[PDB]
């Protein structure tokens, strides 16, 4: 199945079936973040989506294409996190972003705290475009987890 | 052997439940794609 979409990324070689992630499915090329695949190869059904592009730094990877997610937030308006849960139903949660402030400039974030195994879904604008990969951030004093919109370039 | 599984459309939602804060952090990023805080 090519159709665009929101996908979770699976194993079977541990206890059951486990989600080790999600990504995104647009234009035909598969979007999910480095640490969830670490490049490998992946199965749909009975294709295989072999890697395209990718880089460790911006812990991001395509399949069967280059990146094709353009899309940035805005600075200004709330965005929704798209989450897809282990064992869950895909779930929109609207937040206004903060901001990682870098050396190298400022990226959005988002404080929503999911389960491992939610890493790669996607965070939306208004119009319903991908903005950037949920699930390489930090820990704060709180405790809490805080994700950067991580969005590659087209 | 990893395998995906759709899981749904990649739409906004209307009334969306509301969460979350909005906290601006000095951040750094490492060579091997990892966060960490400043301060």
């Amino acid at each position: 199945e090519t159709t665009d979409g929101v996908y979770r990324v699976m194993t079977r070689r541990l206890l059951g079936s486990t989600q080790v992630g999600v990504g995104v499915m647009q234009e035909g090329v598969f979007h999910t973040m480095w640490h969830v695949t670490k490049g490998a190869a992946l199965r749909s059904g009975e294709g295989r989506l072999d890697p395209y592009w990718g880089d460790v730094k911006q812990d991001l990877v395509s399949y069967c294409g280059p990146w094709k997610l353009d899309a940035a937030w805005d600075g200004l308006s709330e965005v929704q996190l798209l989450a897809v849960p282990p064992g869950e139903r895909a779930k929109n949660i609207q937040t206004l972003p903060g901001i990682f402030k870098t050396k190298d400039g400022d990226i959005g974030a988002v404080a929503l705290d999911y389960p491992a195994g939610t890493s790669g879904s996607p965070i939306l604008d208004k119009c319903g475009r991908v903005i950037g990969l949920y699930g390489n951030g930090v820990v704060i004093k709180n405790g809490s987890y805080v994700s950067a919109i991580t969005q590659g370039k087209r | 052997d990893m395998y995906i599984e759709r899981a749904g459309d990649i739409t906004w939602e209307k009334d969306a439940e509301v969460t979350g804060n909005s906290p601006r952090l000095d951040v750094a990023l490492d060579e091997s794609g990892d966060f960490s805080l400043v301060e």
